[PDB]
């Protein structure tokens, strides 16, 4: 998935004045459809999470007696004591992916927050 | 236009002159906005594809076992690790060669 | 609310889930200007009364800046013959603040009226004098033709038609030698398809407004990036930080909440802006400070409300922003409100976000 | 005045090369983190520059075109020039702008100006009260019909002499725009020998001039025929429409600047 | 524009005037019909998938 992103034309085109929002009604909808279409890709962008993270509506644990047959499996398993459940490979994963985000919401440029977070996604895994 | 910002312009010319003014500014942005709007809908059948893919490796590797060539990776399909990544996922692919 | 999905979904019947519907801004209570004192006020109508004026090429200039403009005598008001303005009137700039102001009056023709304007070309604009666009006063003009006007043209003044290049803004030329007029020159001596650069005005009172004198009396206006010196008629409108309020420093108009920061800027740099190209922090151009540009809180409202026939309770959310006004609750997605929170876990039914779900229960 | 310096002869056209001179902030504006380009009269990096001095057989006093842009960098010990002529015919026919430091502010001023044969400043035999202040003005014989005068804020010069390598830098950059003088000042300490030191450096605005007159030519002050000079070293550039990358800082000093067409 | 009508349009102003609101018309609806295209476009791509 990527990144959830919300626009709105009313603040793009001027804020606090009547000159952008009068012109605006005779152009009508234009970018009201437009304000529709990114509403959509946001939902598509959660939906996409649902249809591969999680297969199944059961949630599995470890047993805290681990014979595992010689192989070490503590690596991709997550570790208990962390207050968000992570494992030592996905440790890498986030540290590894990289305000700007916050100076371009100053021009009315929206992102929503995702249906899941970091937490969540660990625990289907 | 003569320039970016209507605060100067809506000051300065008078509501018939600033009417053009403002017109131009408008018209561009809404464009500029469409231009946008269309890239994201372009990238988001992109990661749609991406997205239905890895529901398929998702279901085939980790949670069955696929005799696929190329699929899981080389070699004979053993099975598969998922691993979150942020907006992605990563696949720990165990074959045998 | 409950009507306002009504509206938004073009139906009667709302169906259950979470609706965008209206868009939230907080409007600025108040205005926060700050400039330094009043020097002086700029000659508007002592000019008015002079005898004769200068000529296109000759312009005399009073200098007196911080442009608060005298108010006081205003002779523009349907005295004069033709009123052709640009920007606001006089009055109104006592509301804006100028860095210097030339005050300037010449005599020119009929066709020249119409080549009067900022940033625009013409004979007399190139050649001789051009308006700033930093001009947002009047132009006044009244008809002289009673009385600079004498029989076989009036020879006095003078003017300069033509010139080898065009006059850049706020420039002068005072030479009244023969030098080049067209693209070739044609070393000094008038000849060589080359034209005497210096005119004489012919105005006869017997012929039609293009021939006749209109003496024009306009104040130069400079508008930079260097720091006001003046705020209105009042000035400060003491500020109260941590509120929504309409600023305008160093010419500078938003609207956003002012803040103190830890910002280290140079003496020599008045305002800062972000990588947007947009006010970002500025420096108070009256006293010693630094004010940092957080603009007015703003967001979507998110709609909450099950089904028409299930029930009407309708929960309003908005997201990402604290709610200081207003069951009202705060979760990671924002300000919600209508809704209780149960520290248990259910299935997810309404989409909130953020880790949250809501539904309707007992 | 009206005799010349006797030592003084005809200067031969040395060249020299300037690195990363010429980077100026082009507007007033503040900047932090942000990165921006401009398109302005700039010196362009790795260019060449005249090579300027003056030594107890060559005096530098010549006269050189303004028209295209000019840059002053000079490397000096004892910062043994006081100051620029500016005008076109140089002389009383018309108005002439004189920009001179007396230690302590900066004088600037447009006048009718009578112009003699070889113009300079200074004081002699220092050893008694230096205070370096301007007393004895041997540039032009008198002054008059003044249509504008300016002051500046207090500055500090240390005119001393010394030995060795080069130790004080002051790069000017002197431009018309729609009749304002925009000045530029800078000074830092340096260490060189020959030529220019590798480094960079940002100059930062001084005052603009509401002046609005034409300057064609220029002249160099240094420091009556009797007098010698120390050592002096300085250059006289040629702006360019050339196109720079800016960086800038937290706190809006620019570290890094890059020519586009030069690489 | 000043109205939808472009029978309006052609019985008040002149004819140099009236092919300026009518090409403002024109513009915005060939942008619309582009809009509309684009949509079918981005939604056929879908259902071939």
């Amino acid at each position: 998935s990527m990144t959830k992103t919300s626009v709105d034309c009313t603040m793009y085109i001027c804020g606090d004045s009547t000159e952008c929002s009068n012109l605006l009604l005779q152009y009508g909808s234009f970018c009201t459809q437009l304000n529709r279409a990114l509403t959509g890709i946001a939902v598509e962008q959660d939906k996409n999470t649902q249809e591969v993270f999680a297969q199944v509506k059961q949630i599995y644990k470890t047993p805290p007696i681990k014979d595992f047959g010689g192989f070490n499996f503590s690596q991709i398993l997550p570790d208990p004591s962390k207050p968000s459940k992570r494992s030592f490979i996905e440790d890498l994963l986030f540290n590894k992916v990289t305000d700007l985000i916050c100076a371009q919401k100053f021009n009315g440029l929206t992102v929503l927050p995702p249906l899941l977070t970091d937490e969540m996604i660990a625990q289907y895994t | 236009a003569i320039s970016s910002v209507l605060n100067d312009i809506l000051s300065r010319l008078d509501p018939p002159e600033a009417e053009v003014q403002i017109d131009r500014l408008i018209t561009g942005r809404l464009q500029s906005l469409q231009t946008y709007v269309t890239q994201q809908l372009i990238r988001a059948a992109e990661i749609r594809a991406s997205a239905n893919l890895a529901a398929t490796k998702m279901s085939e590797c980790v949670l069955g076992q696929s005799k696929r060539v190329d699929f899981c990776g080389k070699g004979y399909h053993l099975m598969s690790f998922p691993q979150s990544a942020p907006h992605g996922v990563v696949f720990l692919h165990v074959t045998y060669v | 609310p409950l009507s306002e999905t009504k509206c938004t979904l073009k139906s009667f019947t709302v169906e259950k889930g979470i609706y965008q519907t209206s868009n939230f801004r907080v409007q600025p209570t108040e205005s926060i200007v700050r400039f330094p004192n009043i020097t002086n006020l700029c000659p508007f109508g002592e000019v008015f009364n002079a005898t004769r004026f200068a000529s296109v090429y000759a312009w005399n200039r009073k200098r007196i800046s911080n442009c608060v403009a005298d108010y006081s005598v205003l002779y523009n008001s349907a005295s004069f013959s033709t009123f052709k303005c640009y920007g606001v009137s006089p009055t109104k700039l006592n509301d804006l603040c100028f860095t210097n102001v030339y005050a300037d009056s010449f005599v020119i023709r009929g066709d020249e009226v119409r080549q009067i304007a900022p940033g625009q070309t013409g004979n007399i604009a190139d050649y001789n004098y051009k308006l700033p666009d930093d001009f947002t006063g009047c132009v006044i003009a009244w008809n002289s033709n009673n009385l600079d006007s004498k029989v076989g043209g009036n020879y006095n003044y003078l003017y300069r038609l033509f010139r080898k290049s065009n006059l850049k803004p706020f420039e002068r030329d005072i030479s009244t030698e023969i030098y080049q007029a067209g693209s070739t020159p044609c070393n000094g001596v008038k000849g060589f398809n080359c034209y005497f650069p210096l005119q004489s005005y012919g105005f006869q009172p017997t012929y039609g407004v293009g021939y006749q004198p209109y003496r024009v009396v306009v104040l130069s206006f400079e508008l930079l990036h260097a720091p006001a010196t003046v705020c209105g008629p009042k000035k400060s409108t003491n500020l109260v930080k941590n509120k929504c309020v309409n600023f305008n420093f160093n010419g500078l108009t938003g609207t956003g909440v002012l803040t103190e920061s830890n910002k280290k800027f140079l003496p020599f740099q008045q305002f800062g802006r972000d990588i947007a190209d947009t006010t970002d922090a500025v420096r108070d151009p009256q006293t010693l400070e630094i004010l940092d540009i957080t603009p007015c809180s703003f967001g979507g409202v998110s709609v909450i409300t099950p089904g028409t026939n299930t029930s009407n309770q309708v929960a309003v959310l908005y997201q990402g922003v604290n709610c200081t006004e207003v069951n009202v609750f705060q979760t990671r997605a924002g300000c919600l409100i209508g809704a209780e929170h149960v520290n248990n876990s259910y299935e997810c039914d309404i989409p909130i976000g953020a880790g949250i779900c809501a539904s309707y229960q007992t | 005045q009206c005799v010349n310096f006797t030592t003084r002869t005809q200067l031969p056209p040395a060249y020299t090369n300037s690195f990363t001179r010429g980077v100026y902030y082009p507007d007033k504006v503040f900047r932090s983190s942000v990165l921006h380009s401009t398109q302005d009269l700039f010196l362009p990096f790795f260019s060449n520059v005249t090579w300027f001095h003056a030594i107890h057989k060559r005096f530098a006093n010549p006269v050189l075109p303004f028209n295209d842009g000019v840059y002053f960098a000079s490397t000096e010990k004892s910062n043994i020039i006081r100051g620029w002529i500016f005008g076109t015919t140089l002389d009383s026919k018309t108005q002439s702008l004189l920009i001179v430091n007396n230690a302590t502010n900066v004088v600037i001023k447009v006048c009718e100006f009578q112009f003699c044969n070889d113009p300079f400043l200074g004081v002699y035999y220092h050893k008694n009260n230096k205070s370096w202040m301007e007393s004895e003005f041997r540039v032009y014989s008198s002054a008059n019909n003044c249509t504008f005068e300016y002051v500046s804020q207090p500055f500090l010069m240390d005119l001393e002499g010394k030995q060795g390598n080069f130790k004080n830098l002051r790069e000017f950059v002197f431009k018309n725009i729609d009749g304002y003088f925009k000045i530029y000042s800078k000074h830092t300490p340096i260490n060189l020998v020959r030529g220019l030191p590798q480094g960079f450096s940002a100059l930062e605005p001084l005052v603009d001039l509401p002046i609005g007159i034409n300057i064609t030519r220029f002249q160099t002050l240094h420091i009556s025929s009797g007098w010698t000079a120390g050592a002096a070293a300085y250059y006289v550039g040629y702006l360019q429409p050339r196109t720079f990358l800016l960086k800038y800082n937290e706190n809006g000093t620019i570290t890094d600047a890059v020519d586009c067409a030069l690489d």
